[PDB]
């Protein structure tokens, strides 16, 4: 926090607004890792994702929950792109993209859950309709995650 | 063959024959046909090369009640490069299995272009195993064939509709695809691999792939080995 | 030893070729595809072979590489051309990825600035070794250049459409008045895969 | 006619068109599917267009989302002619290309095979 009231501050010289910048970059590079967000991030620029407790432990999510959305929910919609890309094209089940989906499902859902503002955005991805469109899915998790994901927007209407 | 023969039946131990150029044996062998002015065969070549070649890969084999082992690899070249040679399909009910090679490799400037889906062995269950090479191996080399042949249907398909219509199981084949082919198919002229090496290099580049993404692996197996 | 076999039609299970395989060291293929198609001499990208190949590259060790360890590297990228038009002949020029359209830019280049010789042409009658091994090490560096750029962010349509001048120039890069001017040729043409950016 | 140059470009001619075949049907059920979804997204964009059709300003972004829905629509239908044309020379290299590449292989093959038994025949004697 102090990091960022700095960064968020001004300075006259420019040594001490770089080595500002530059410090709180250094320290970002190893707060994103305790709890590695970039675990996460791995598997979102892979397209493949794994089995983890990133979106099922509360403190793990909590930790990336700050960088959940940096500009435009940057991170969310990348988040979104490979769910997205999933349904507009592909969209055939089986072994890993269906557990990777309903990772993705469960991730975003509990996403949703902590920021009431990222639905705004879902509307305007198609996400709307594609979780809608879930429902009906060849597996019951599949399916049941769906539903979760469903009741979520309907928690906040 | 008779050199192989006395270390193996009198002197008892393991040797091993290797045969170069076959074909060339065999238009020496038509000479030698033609010698006794003969009619020749079909494509001008002896009828009787079926028992002359069975005179010769029946030198191999292991002998009860003799620890030492004589085995036999022969090569031939196939002309014109083409398999329907009478040299090819006599070799080919005859011996167990073909290890073939690749124009296209051997012309992308890699080490040696042995195909795995040609390459195929029938003795290849017993030289296998816990106690031979190791419980990792013939899963291992299923998953990697079907991981090289399954790549390369979907280096197919993706020269069709290009590579955005890639699925997760297409994009795993065709990444395992070209990794195995410019890694675990490249080994080199001197180099020479262990068998721990092999099966660790396979582990190693399967590892690109996920746990559910070869259906080809026991779980207890999987259990035993991925770390 | 020069021998050349004098096969009908151009097939290859022509009984002299047959018995003249299993014995020469060198084999140079004759195409009857692009012989037929009015293009300089054929020789077959696949079917081209040579046993001598390591101990010319042990005598090239010497002689250091360019184009000694890039004579694969440009094998490779002919091979995954042709494999790539045995599908585009199938397919079209209508769906294809930015590497595809790179590789088949790669395999017209590769065809038209470096096989192609004219003996009739006074220029072109002859090329050197270090000249040849300059036009492909301009046009592995354009290619290398390519997927580099393709990996940058950057289209296809902009990136051919940014350099005109360096195609013709890759392709006018076979001597031509050799060998003085070799180096010289070499700065340009680094001057402009610095100007490429 | 009756030559192996000729029967090695006819059986490299078939396996092209198989593999072809095989490319062709692939892309069928890849454009089977979008279009399907396509489908299945126009009669959505058709029961959205139709909900509210028969006030104040910005219906200028309400109107382009339906030409947008409508251009997916028309690249659906031209994605189904594509589809049907795809299915058709995937009929045609079924029945067709490979029925008759077999049969002019299966002559040849025959042809060739009495041709050389007539030389060997004519050497014998």
């Amino acid at each position: 926090p102090t990091v960022q009231s700095l960064s968020e501050r001004k300075y006259s010289d420019e040594e001490l607004r770089q080595d500002i910048s530059n410090l709180k970059e250094i320290l970002e590079n190893e707060y994103q890792e305790l709890t590695s967000f970039d675990e996460y991030v791995a598997e979102l620029d892979s397209k493949l994702l794994c089995w983890s407790p990133p979106h099922v432990d509360n403190g793990f999510w909590s930790d990336n929950i700050d960088e959940f959305k940096k500009d435009n929910y940057k991170i969310f919609r990348q988040l979104i792109e490979l769910l997205q890309a999933k349904v507009r094209n592909g969209d055939v089940n089986a072994k890993q993209e269906k557990i990777i989906i309903q990772v993705a499902l469960n991730d975003i859902t509990h996403v949703v859950e902590l920021l009431p503002e990222s639905i705004d955005v879902l509307d305007k991805t198609g996400g709307k309709a594609d979780i809608m469109e879930l429902l009906n899915h060849s597996d019951s998790r599949v399916k049941y995650e769906a539903l979760k994901a469903t009741q979520a927007i309907i928690g906040y209407t | 063959l008779t050199t192989a023969e006395y270390l193996a039946y009198q002197t008892e131990r393991h040797v091993l024959t290797i045969l170069t150029d076959m074909s060339s044996y065999a238009d020496a062998l038509r000479e030698v046909s033609a010698a006794r002015e003969e009619v020749p065969g079909r494509r001008g070549y002896p009828g009787y090369m079926y028992t002359d070649l069975s005179t010769i890969y029946e030198r191999a084999g292991r002998v009860e009640g003799r620890n030492g082992s004589i085995t036999q690899i022969p090569i031939l070249t196939m002309p014109n490069d083409d398999i329907t040679h009478p040299i090819p399909d006599l070799t080919g009910y005859i011996t167990e299995g073909q290890i073939f090679v690749d124009r296209q490799l051997h012309n992308k400037g890699i080490y040696p272009p042995i195909n795995v889906l040609p390459s195929l062995s029938r003795l290849m269950k017993s030289a296998i195993g816990e106690g031979m090479t190791r419980k990792d191996h013939g899963d291992v080399s299923n998953q990697l064939y079907a991981k090289y042949a399954i790549g390369k249907d979907a280096a197919a398909m993706k020269a069709v509709v290009g590579e955005e219509a890639l699925s997760i199981e297409d994009k795993l084949s065709l990444e395992f695809l070209e990794k195995f082919e410019k890694t675990f198919i490249t080994q080199g002229a001197y180099e020479d691999r262990t068998v721990f090496e092999s099966l660790d290099q396979a582990w190693s580049l399967l590892r690109i792939y996920p746990k559910e993404m070869l259906n080809r692996i026991s779980p207890k197996i999987l259990d035993e080995f991925y770390d | 030893i020069v021998a050349a076999v004098s096969p009908a039609g151009g097939d290859f299970s022509d009984p002299v070729t047959t018995a003249t395989l299993g014995i020469t060291q060198v084999f140079w293929g004759l195409d009857k595809k692009l012989a037929q198609r009015k293009h300089f001499p054929s020789i077959n990208t696949s079917v081209s072979y040579s046993k001598y190949t390591n101990v010319l590259n042990k005598f090239y060790d010497s002689n250091y590489p360019e184009f000694p360890v890039l004579r694969d590297r440009m094998k490779e990228i002919l091979s995954n051309a042709e494999e790539l038009e045995q599908v585009v002949q199938l397919v079209g020029k209508s769906a294809l990825s930015d590497s595809d359209k790179i590789t088949l830019d790669v395999a017209t280049l590769i065809k038209e600035d470096f096989l192609q010789q004219n003996g009739y042409s006074t220029y072109d009658a002859f090329c050197p070794i270090w000249k040849t091994f300059d036009m492909m090490r301009a046009f592995i560096s354009y290619h290398d250049e390519a997927q580099k750029a393709v990996a940058n962010g950057a289209n296809w349509s902009k990136l051919a459409d940014s350099t005109g001048d360096v195609k013709h120039a890759v392709s006018s890069s076979k001597f031509f008045e050799p060998s003085r001017g070799e180096k010289e040729v070499h700065g340009e043409f680094e001057k402009l895969l610095s100007t490429m950016q | 006619f009756p030559t192996r140059m000729t029967l090695g470009l006819m059986k490299t001619k078939l396996k092209g068109a198989n593999q072809g075949y095989s490319l062709l049907k692939r892309k069928s059920e890849a454009l089977t599917k979008r279009f399907r979804d396509i489908t299945k997204r126009i009669d959505d964009a058709k029961q959205k267009m139709g909900r509210v059709m028969q006030a104040k300003e910005i219906y200028s972004r309400a109107v382009e989302t339906l030409v947008e829905l409508a251009s997916l629509q028309t690249a659906f239908i031209i994605l189904d002619e594509v589809i049907k044309v795809t299915n058709r020379r995937v009929n045609a290299i079924e029945h067709v290309i490979i029925p008759r590449t077999e049969n002019t292989i299966a002559y040849i093959n025959s042809e060739l095979d009495e041709l050389d038994r007539e030389e060997f025949y004519r050497l014998k004697k």
